[PDB]
């Protein structure tokens, strides 16, 4: 687990073979990495829409743990002021908000 | 900041 | 209540007299409305950064109702894509992430 948020939710990942920092938000449709070199297909997607869009790639059905938790869904990989964990890969995880 | 994001 | 994430987490909120729909949004630190007229004394505060900064007047110690329950915080009022419920707000109803 139960994470409170008097401070901001980021958790521990692991990801493409290297260990990062990502913050858990729900109020993101999607989980956008930075400096992370995935293998296999992708495909350049684009997000955001306010002052432009910004173009990243869309790796799907990528393995990742998150906090302890080993699942799968679709990570883009581009420029990001923060590494996010989006709604998409915390369904995965079983992730609630309760109150 | 804040941080959501569409799509 | 318990919210998955499979869709965005939108819940009704009482503010000021009005009924809005806002995003519980655990990426974001502040809670931000727009098309409120609170009453009381505000102080201007920047939000934001990338690209500039925006301004929205700070209102503190707000009475607000947030799915049923009636809470006081800091909210932001100003033009927002978005209604958004911050930390700041879902600590004061008790709300966590679980899995």
């Amino acid at each position: 687990p139960q994470i409170t948020l008097w401070q901001r939710p980021i958790v521990t990942i692991k990801i493409g073979g290297q260990l990062k920092e990502a913050l858990l938000n729900t109020g993101a449709d999607d989980t956008v990495l930075e400096e992370v070199n995935l293998p296999g297909r992708w495909k350049p997607k684009l997000i955001g829409g306010i002052g432009g869009f910004v173009k990243v790639r869309q790796y799907d059905q990528v393995p990742i743990e998150i906090c302890g938790h080993k699942v799968i869904g679709t990570v883009l990989v581009g420029p990001t002021p923060t590494n996010v964990i989006g709604r998409n890969l915390m369904t995965q995880i079983g992730c609630t908000l309760n109150f | 900041t804040i941080m959501m994001q569409r799509g």
